[PDB]
């Protein structure tokens, strides 16, 4: 199963937990961040500063 | 009050199951709700007359308010 | 509560009454020199002068 | 320049709330006039129409703006 | 040769406190506003320290400084809108713990229950000079009042309100001795809140059915850290909801006026979370009897011990007494909206109805229904 | 007739549902741990056990199925005699005192 | 006695994860600068808050260099004028706030700063008291100097109408239409009481979705700790 | 007026003809319920704070 092989590769240990928790939240925030953003730009469409600069 | 002298007991026997063996939402919405309904329909009864009362109390002063408000013809 | 009262407490009370009231005493006068109240300082002799 | 706001007005002054609010404010209107010495005010009935006529009126003008 | 945990001394208080702490196996989600609470203390305290790093405490600057602190310092705003209503949270929690206590018969810890009365009346008088510190109209005025209200104790009276004012009314003396006396008196909270816990370990803890637990005590760190961890983010689910989408839900707008000595605002309010007490005050005719009355809305809970008389300690079995308490509930938010609203003839009536009610139910209604609960129960 | 309204109040308390009975949900007070200590072996054991049952049954929220509620009929007042004893008891200490 | 509470406009940033209209902004902006700054003041905000929000860093600066300002002691103590820079406060009319109440009838403009967060209705009552101006109902007579505005708490207030269609020319071009003017200005009013609304309603945006993401997954913990208990099965076997 | 307490003192000598003005003022009609002597203890010397109350 891979979520077996998930745990007896990267989960056992916990400072191995630690590790993959601590690359896992680096990705995370990246991740969250752009989706979010893009959802509240795409809500507020025209709306924002940064899509009027342009004209500006 | 540490474990040790807390009470006596005799003949009490317990079994469990370990954590990762169980599911942890066993039967979460099929025995849950019943559960609910049932919680519901026993502190409803004694839960909701003060609290519709207090709306009834509400809504009466809150009009009571305005017609003393209200112009009076004179 | 009515558990207390009887015999035995009266006496306790009476026995304990001139204590207390020489407590009294003392805490009527701790407060008439703490905060120097001037309605009673005006009547004892050595220290109406203090005003 | 006509202003959407004045068209609103006279849109949204036909709905029969306004209706009765305005005749009940003409009610008081010849009622206080012809009284000549008469403390009452026509400003209770005029808020009534105010609060009828500007809620529709909210609901509506914005989309026009 | 031994554990750590339970052999270095503050390690063995912390172990005994919070990881190996008998407790009831069937507490339920009430129990755990006692360490959300806690934990709002804390948010408070280290939010408001924040705050202090750039409020002045004086009335020439102190509401342009917390303007400054909501538009020019980096995230300010979320500093000072999280700490006023996570303020309000506090008050929730607490009012829900006081409510708690009282149900299922906790006031039979004694030492606990007079503790937590103090905690409440210091948590109280610390969110009293708190709205005073922005210096907005709100916050000017019901300082004034408040504090006006001493005046009605005999005797002493002008006397100690001007020694509170620090001179002939509130000014800039008052506004700084406000802001020392807040920034103290939260660490004697957390001091109490030690005490309090410290009181209510040696007997455990009141389970809903009101038996005793010794029976079923689990321990504490496996199961309520994870339970009062899901409470506590329960409690900040709420409290951010409150600060990132409605700020000043539970505020008035005019307080985001600088407090002009010279206009007395239309209305005068005090904080949502005292306008029970409030509008006591507001039923009372008489000054002095209204702030007797005021003091003693909160005093009450020391009587409740002794008001007790039903052989059972909880109130999961009785449902008269259950009636009863859902009765005083709603008498608590009646008080709390007429406190709101103004005094006119349709609220005058109401809040004496509603203060008469308030005290007959402690003092009298409950009382007697547990006499008449034992005997229809052969006991 | 009296009876039926204290058939009443037993069904509304509800401690019957969880299994209970009178004397399992009484207020331990100074007397009540003094009048639990001189209980015979037995019955101990069964009031501990119940409950243990009592929380249990509420850490989970639920209730004994219909068949196994105490019936009002049923119900025993086990405490009952131990308590009157030590409630006299303390009343004569008390009395004596004063 | 009576006050008419304002109704409840459809707002753009009405919606629970909207957005002031920026463009909106920039032309309140435009209507406080020819209209409400010739007698009402704002403090609170200064030209360096409109970067980023309505004008751009070269059109911001052009503000301010509009303006004079008063500054410090000269070489000798004087008070000499200085074109405004980004780092000044939007200059408050009146010197003195007592001067303010003598140019008009006696009643002083309130700062804008906060009056749409001050004002019990907010924007929807700043929009409906400049856009509810009327002839008074008949009975009620006003005094010499003032203004007849039901909204208003009094109903008599010491504003001459500020707003009245085509009154200043919007840079973009839009109508100046009165309503349209109204609008903008309390839109641009908002802002000022708020301005990290926009950033507000992001990290709600963040916090909704970042708790949905953990509620579940702490429940999840808890019950799976709990589930030793919540199965746990009892006996009773007494000799 | 003076300016004391942050407050303008408005005081006029009330020359006789207003105290007997005053004193032809119903208390009744007055919507505070106050009478002219019983507000001033002085009819030649009345005593007033300045601002305006109700803002
Ligand atoms: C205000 C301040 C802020 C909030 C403070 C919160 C303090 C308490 C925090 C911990 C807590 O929630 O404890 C109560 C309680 C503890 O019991 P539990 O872990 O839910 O287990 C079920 C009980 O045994 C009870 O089980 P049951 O007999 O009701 O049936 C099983 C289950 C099934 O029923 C339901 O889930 C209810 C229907 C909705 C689905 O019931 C529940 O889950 C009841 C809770 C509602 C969900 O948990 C909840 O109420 C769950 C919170 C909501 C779910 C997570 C978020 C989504
Ligand atoms: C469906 C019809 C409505 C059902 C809910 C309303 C109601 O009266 O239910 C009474 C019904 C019967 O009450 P009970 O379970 O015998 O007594 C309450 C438990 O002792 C103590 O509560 P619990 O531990 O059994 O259940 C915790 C419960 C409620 O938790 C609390 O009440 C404490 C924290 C939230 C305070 C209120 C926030 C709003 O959680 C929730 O309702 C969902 C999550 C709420 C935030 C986390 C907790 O209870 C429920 O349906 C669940 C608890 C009350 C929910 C409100
Ligand atoms: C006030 C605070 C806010 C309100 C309260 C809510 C706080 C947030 C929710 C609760 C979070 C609890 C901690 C997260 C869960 C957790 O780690 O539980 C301990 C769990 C409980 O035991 P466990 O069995 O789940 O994990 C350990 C066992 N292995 C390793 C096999 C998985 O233990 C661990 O996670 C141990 C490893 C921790 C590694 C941490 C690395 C951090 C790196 C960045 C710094
Ligand atoms: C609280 C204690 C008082 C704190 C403030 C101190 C001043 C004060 O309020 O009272 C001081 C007063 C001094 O004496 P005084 O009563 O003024 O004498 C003339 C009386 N016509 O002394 C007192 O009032 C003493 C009695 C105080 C307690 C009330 C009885
Ligand atoms: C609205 C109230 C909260 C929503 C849930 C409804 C509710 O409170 O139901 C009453 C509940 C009943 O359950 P239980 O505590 O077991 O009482 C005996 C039941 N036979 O009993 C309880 O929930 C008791 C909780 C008491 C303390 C919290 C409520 C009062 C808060 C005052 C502030
Ligand atoms: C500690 C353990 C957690 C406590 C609770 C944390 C807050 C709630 C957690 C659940 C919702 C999280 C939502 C979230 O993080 O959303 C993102 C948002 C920031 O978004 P943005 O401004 O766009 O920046 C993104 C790039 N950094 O994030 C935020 O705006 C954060 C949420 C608002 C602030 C809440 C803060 C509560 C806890 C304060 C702890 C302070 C500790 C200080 C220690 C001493 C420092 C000297
Ligand atoms: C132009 C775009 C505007 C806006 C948005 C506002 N004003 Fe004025 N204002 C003036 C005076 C003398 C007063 C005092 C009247 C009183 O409050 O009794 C005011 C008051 C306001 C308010 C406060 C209303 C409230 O609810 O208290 C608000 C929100 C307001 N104004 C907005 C005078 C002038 C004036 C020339 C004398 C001009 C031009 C403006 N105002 C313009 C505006
Ligand atoms: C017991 C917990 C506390 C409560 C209930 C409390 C309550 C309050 C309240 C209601 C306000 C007014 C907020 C506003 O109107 O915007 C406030 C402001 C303030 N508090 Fe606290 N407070 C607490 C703890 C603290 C602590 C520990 C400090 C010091 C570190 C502190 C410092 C301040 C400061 C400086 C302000 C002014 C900032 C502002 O304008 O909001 N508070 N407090
Ligand atoms: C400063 C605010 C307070 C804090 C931080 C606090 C803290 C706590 C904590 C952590 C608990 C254990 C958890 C629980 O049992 O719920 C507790 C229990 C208790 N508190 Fe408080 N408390 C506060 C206010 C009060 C108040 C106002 C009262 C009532 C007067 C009170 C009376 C009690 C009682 C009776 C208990 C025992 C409840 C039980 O275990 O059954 N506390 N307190």
């Amino acid at each position: 199963t891979l979520t077996a092989r998930l745990y007896s590769l990267l989960f056992r240990r916990t400072s191995t937990f630690a590790l993959t928790i601590a690359v896992g939240a680096l990705f995370f925030e990246r991740a969250f961040d752009q989706g979010a953003d893009a959802i509240y730009e795409h809500i507020n469409q025209g709306k924002l500063w940064k899509h009027i600069k342009h004209k500006y | 009050r540490e474990f040790g002298h807390l009470t006596r007991m005799r003949h009490v026997i317990t079994y469990s199951l370990s954590p990762f063996e169980q599911r942890a939402f066993p039967h979460y919405f099929t025995k849950g709700i019943p559960n609910v309904l049932r919680r519901t329909r026993a502190c409803i009864l004694r839960v909701a007359p003060p609290f519709v009362v207090f709306y009834l109390v509400y809504t009466w002063g809150t009009q009571e308010f305005e017609k003393s408000k209200r112009k009076n013809p004179a | 509560l009515s558990r207390f009262l009887g015999p035995r407490y009266r006496e306790l009370a009476r026995n304990w009454i001139p204590t207390a009231s020489m407590w009294g005493a003392v805490g009527a006068v701790g407060l008439v020199w703490a905060t120097d109240w001037r309605l009673i300082l005006d009547w004892v002799p050595y220290i109406n002068g203090k005003f | 320049l006509v202003d959407p706001l004045t068209t609103v007005r006279e849109q949204c002054e036909q709905i029969e709330k306004c209706i009765k609010a305005r005749e009940r404010l003409e009610l008081c209107d010849q009622r206080v006039s012809s009284r000549s010495q008469t403390e009452e005010d026509c400003t209770e009935e005029l808020f009534d129409f105010l609060h009828a006529r500007d809620h529709c009126v909210a609901h509506k003008l914005f989309n026009s703006l | 040769m031994t554990n750590i945990r339970k052999s270095h001394p503050l390690m063995k208080i912390i172990n005994n406190a919070f990881i190996d702490l008998p407790a009831p196996s069937n507490i339920s989600s009430w129990w755990n506003f006692g360490s959300l609470l806690g934990i709002c203390l804390i948010l408070q305290i280290l939010t408001g320290l924040f705050l202090a790093m750039h409020y002045t405490s004086d009335t020439t600057t102190a509401f342009s400084s917390v303007t400054h602190i909501c538009r020019d310092v980096n995230y300010g705003w979320v500093i000072r809108y999280l700490h006023a209503n996570g303020a309000s949270m506090f008050f929730i929690c607490l009012f829900i713990h006081v409510g708690r206590g009282l149900y299922y018969g906790s006031y039979m810890f004694l030492e606990t229950w007079n503790i937590g009365v103090v905690l409440l009346f210091t948590v109280m008088a610390t969110a009293f000079m708190g709205y005073v510190l922005p210096w907005g109209q709100m916050s000017f005025w019901g300082a004034t009042v408040i504090t006006n209200l001493l005046s009605a104790i005999p005797y002493i009276g002008t006397d100690l309100v001007e020694w509170i004012w620090g001179g002939f009314s509130v000014d800039k003396a008052t506004l700084t001795r406000f802001f020392a006396f807040h920034f103290i008196l939260p660490f004697i909270i957390t001091a109490l809140a030690a005490v309090h816990l410290l009181f209510l370990h040696e007997t455990g803890s009141n389970n809903p059915t009101g038996i005793s637990s010794d029976m079923d005590k689990i321990p504490f760190h496996p199961y309520y850290t994870i339970k009062d961890i899901l409470g506590a983010l329960f409690m900040m689910l709420i409290l951010l909801i409150l600060v990132l989408f409605s700020p000043d839900l539970l505020g008035d707008p005019d307080n985001y006026t600088p407090a002009n000595p010279l206009n007395t605002p239309p209305h005068i309010k005090p904080e949502w979370y005292f306008l029970f007490a409030y509008a006591i005050l507001r039923s009372i005719p008489n000054k002095l009897g209204g702030v007797l009355a005021l003091v003693a809305s909160i005093l009450i809970l020391i009587l409740m011990p002794m008001l007790h008389t039903s052989k059972q300690r909880s109130m999961m079995f009785r449902p008269l007494s259950q009636c009863l308490f859902w009765m005083l509930v709603a008498d608590l938010i009646t008080l709390t909206w007429i406190g709101g609203q103004p005094v006119e003839h349709p609220f005058i009536i109401i809040g004496q109805l509603a203060s008469i009610l308030y005290f007959l139910i402690i003092l009298v209604l409950m009382p007697i229904t547990s006499i008449i609960e034992n005997n229809l129960l052969k006991w | 007739w009296l009876e039926g309204i204290r058939k009443w109040y037993y069904n509304a308390a509800g401690f019957n549902k969880l299994g209970l009975m009178r004397d399992d949900t009484i207020y331990e007070d100074d007397d009540v741990k003094e009048a639990i200590r001189r209980l015979p072996e037995n019955l101990y054991n069964d009031r501990v056990f119940r409950i243990k049952r009592a929380l249990d049954l509420t850490m989970r929220q639920q209730i004994l199925p219909k068949e196994q509620w105490t019936k009002y009929e049923e119900d025993k007042f086990y405490l009952e005699p131990y308590l009157k004893e030590v409630i006299r008891e303390r009343k004569e200490r008390e009395e004596w005192a004063k | 006695d009576l006050e008419l509470h304002a109704p409840s406009y459809p707002w753009s940033h009405r919606g629970l994860l909207s957005s002031l209209d920026h463009t909106s902004i920039r032309r309140g902006f435009q209507v406080y600068k020819q209209v409400c700054s010739s007698c009402h003041s704002m403090d609170y905000v200064a030209y360096r808050h409109l970067v980023g929000v309505c004008y751009t860093e070269e059109e911001a600066k052009a503000l301010a260099e509009e303006v004079e300002v008063q500054d410090g002691p000269n070489e000798d103590g004087e008070m000499f004028m200085r074109p405004g820079k980004l780092s000044d406060y939007f200059p408050k009319p009146y010197p003195n706030p007592e001067a303010a109440r003598a140019a008009n009838n006696g009643a002083l403009p309130p700062d804008l700063s906060y009056i749409v967060r001050a004002r019990h209705g907010g924007e929807d009552y700043v929009f409906s008291l400049l856009t509810g101006y009327c002839e008074p109902p008949t009975g009620v007579s006003l005094r010499e100097g003032l203004y007849f505005n039901p909204y208003f708490p009094g109903q008599a207030i010491a504003m001459a109408p500020p707003i009245y269609n085509e009154v200043l020319e919007f840079d973009d071009g839009t109508p100046a239409t009165m309503s349209q003017v109204a609008k903008d200005v309390c839109t641009f009013l908002r802002w000022a009481s708020e301005p990290e609304h926009d950033h507000r309603k992001r990290m709600g945006l963040k916090m909704l979705m970042m708790m949905g993401l953990l509620l579940p997954l702490v429940y999840a913990m808890k019950r799976h700790k709990w589930s030793v208990l919540k199965s746990r099965k009892l006996a009773y076997r007494p000799p | 007026a003076f300016k004391w307490r942050g407050k303008p003192l408005f005081v006029r000598h009330r020359t006789k003809k207003e105290i007997d003005q005053e004193a032809a003022v119903e208390v009744s009609q007055l919507r505070d319920p106050q009478h002219d002597l019983e507000r001033v203890k002085k009819p030649e010397w009345v005593i007033l704070i300045g601002v305006c109350t109700h803002l």
